[PDB]
């Protein structure tokens, strides 16, 4: 129905401050009875609902945190911002923003979500290499093939393929943490053996920490 | 401040089977927010029983009377199913058939019953404003109102003698509303994605969800029952509470579906050219499509099984047909990588009769 976008760094320092920003659209907070939350989730844990706000601006805080969080609103840009002050390690969440109503006291639309990282660690782009298929990664009528995303800091990063063109059979591997410091995943596809000679794969990865863009063609 | 156990916490079961997922309430005992609403309630009945006490006399000798009005059949109803609409009817009732009668006498009087009426008021917006508690969604005021119109004038002294009882049954239904959660609701996620509303009000299914689902529970033990569990069902399950501030979660149900054992096909990939330019060299082995999701991957370098210099990854369940895809990447300096000939991936699998391995030359 309604949707919202968050916004907001991808890496933040310690004890600095985190500012977060929700755009929606199709409903308006000078609506009487709108509300606007924000709810986070670390990695492998629980949602944790954070605070919200309401068209009479009427505000409200999680106390497991509070001291630490403001938000406020701007209903002609239609627009909510968190601020976390002193951020911690163990606030690296990705963070939603969700729309609720007097009639509900339940969001019943989120956000995509923005994932935010506290590190003394700088950003870094990744390296980007070619899996490719040969007889070794061929099974019947298919062969795999992929891309390899090294090295990278922090979360996320996308990978698609052809621009977009080739969809199916697409496993991208959730990242792993590297002794480094640094993340790393790959990208595999199966695809019809019979097109190896005849289609060209690329793929596209986007790590938009670090403003990085690469196209990796992968051939035989 | 309102916690949810959620159970159980993990939970694997087979297509067509019955799950159900049960979240229990825990309650722990907390001016013009809905955070500290509840809390405050003690303070506002603590206001009524002071401007009451100071007219208590006046109003118990004025009504010369002994049949008691406010009858316990009012707090049966109070605490009942309908007890919401009984609770306004008495506040109404008392806001619009008593009090504009009886506040005209002395100054002091009526500094008093206006303060009484001033804080029902009050006390009605609040309600209607947090966790909705007003609007709502009984024989007893039926009884009470036909009592009061018998009484005549004579009905006024009597309600008013009887407030400190009325006080108390507003105590009472919202000592009961506190000690409870109102509703219930449920939310999926699929992994990487944001949660979607799957269960509001306790019972209610939203949008896209199908009659596979159904919400049950009340006061403190609530649950979510898939009654045909399909491949799409896995997900993580939270409960949600918005009845009091702050809003919490249960801990989650973590939900993978069962399948017939599939095995893993294998691929490996040598290192690329321009890594190896770089220094480093990482040898990529692919278990596609296979359940179970225990596998046990090895990596063999001219014979020598390896340890420490590899890292797993493995998929989420498939969302269709319920089976994982693992890779194992060894890492390798260049220099190290060129010291040997032979690299192997071993894998063994309960769909794999024996183990399968994938090599290749330098």
């Amino acid at each position: 129905q309604v949707t919202l976008r968050e916004s907001g760094p991808a890496l933040v320092k310690p004890t600095q401050t985190l500012t977060l920003t929700c755009t929606f659209s199709g409903f308006s907070l000078s609506t009487s009875g709108m509300s606007v939350g924000w709810i986070r989730q670390p990695p492998g844990k629980a949602l944790e609902w954070l605070a919200d706000i309401w068209w009479d601006d009427k505000k409200d805080y999680n106390p497991s945190l509070k001291s630490r969080l403001t938000i406020s609103k701007d209903t002609s840009a239609n627009q909510v911002v968190l601020k976390v002050t002193n951020m911690d390690p163990a606030d690296t969440a990705t963070y939603y923003c969700a729309r609720s109503m007097i009639t509900n006291w339940y969001f019943d639309v989120w956000g995509a979500g923005t994932t935010v990282t506290v590190s003394s660690a700088s950003t870094k782009g990744p390296s980007v290499f070619p899996l490719a298929p040969s007889s070794k990664s061929t099974s019947g009528g298919t062969a795999a093939l992929g891309c390899l995303v090294k090295d990278y800091f922090p979360e996320p990063v996308t990978v698609s393929w052809n621009s977009g063109a080739l969809t199916s059979g697409v496993h991208t591997f959730p990242a792993v943490l590297q002794s480094s410091g640094l993340y790393s995943l790959s990208s595999v596809v199966t695809v019809p053996s019979s097109s190896l000679g005849t289609q060209t794969y690329i793929c596209n990865v986007n790590h938009k920490p670090s403003n990085t863009k690469v196209d990796k063609r992968v051939e035989p | 401040d309102i916690q949810m156990t959620q159970s159980p916490s993990t939970l694997s079961a087979s297509v067509g089977d019955r799950v159900t997922i049960t979240c229990k309430a825990q309650l722990s005992s907390p001016e013009n927010s809905c955070t500290h609403f509840p809390g405050n309630l003690p303070n506002m009945l603590r206001d009524l029983r002071d401007a009451f006490s100071r007219v208590k006399t006046f109003f118990q000798m004025k009504d010369q009377l002994d049949n008691l009005l406010l009858k316990e059949s009012l707090l049966e109803d109070f605490k009942g199913y309908l007890g919401c609409q009984a609770l306004s009817e008495m506040i109404q009732f008392y806001l619009e058939e008593v009090m504009p009668q009886a506040e005209n006498q002395d100054p002091d009087i009526k500094a008093h019953v206006n303060s009484l009426g001033e804080n029902l008021k009050t006390l009605r917006l609040r309600l209607r404003r947090c966790h909705r508690f007003l609007p709502c969604e009984s024989k007893a005021v039926e009884q009470v109102k036909n009592a009061f119109n018998k009484l005549q004038e004579k009905g006024i002294y009597k309600a008013m003698s009887e407030f400190d009882i009325f006080i108390n049954y507003i105590e009472a239904y919202m000592t009961m509303k506190i000690r409870n959660v109102g509703y219930m609701h449920w939310y999926q996620q699929k992994p990487g994605k944001a949660p979607k509303l799957l269960i509001y009000d306790t019972s209610k299914l939203a949008s896209g969800v199908p009659s596979r689902f159904s919400g049950s529970g009340s006061g403190t033990a609530f649950t979510l029952t898939i009654s045909s569990l399909q491949p799409d069902d896995f997900a993580t399950y939270y409960c949600f509470q918005g009845s009091g501030y702050p809003f919490t979660f249960g801990g989650g149900t973590k939900l993978e579906i069962k399948r017939t054992v599939a095995a893993p096909s294998v691929f490996i990939f040598p290192p690329s050219d321009e890594q190896l330019k770089s220094g480093t060299a990482s040898v990529v082995c692919l278990l596609n499509n296979f359940y179970p999701r225990e596998a046990k991957v090895q990596w063999k370098v001219d014979n020598a099984l390896q340890s420490g210099n590899s890292q797993e990854s493995v998929t989420e369940q498939d969302s269709k047909d319920s089976t994982y895809s693992l890779s194992s990447t060894l890492t390798l300096s260049k220099a190290d990588y060129e010291k040997h000939k032979v690299y192997a991936c071993e894998v063994t699998h309960q769909g794999l009769s024996s183990p399968v391995t994938k090599s290749f030359n330098r």
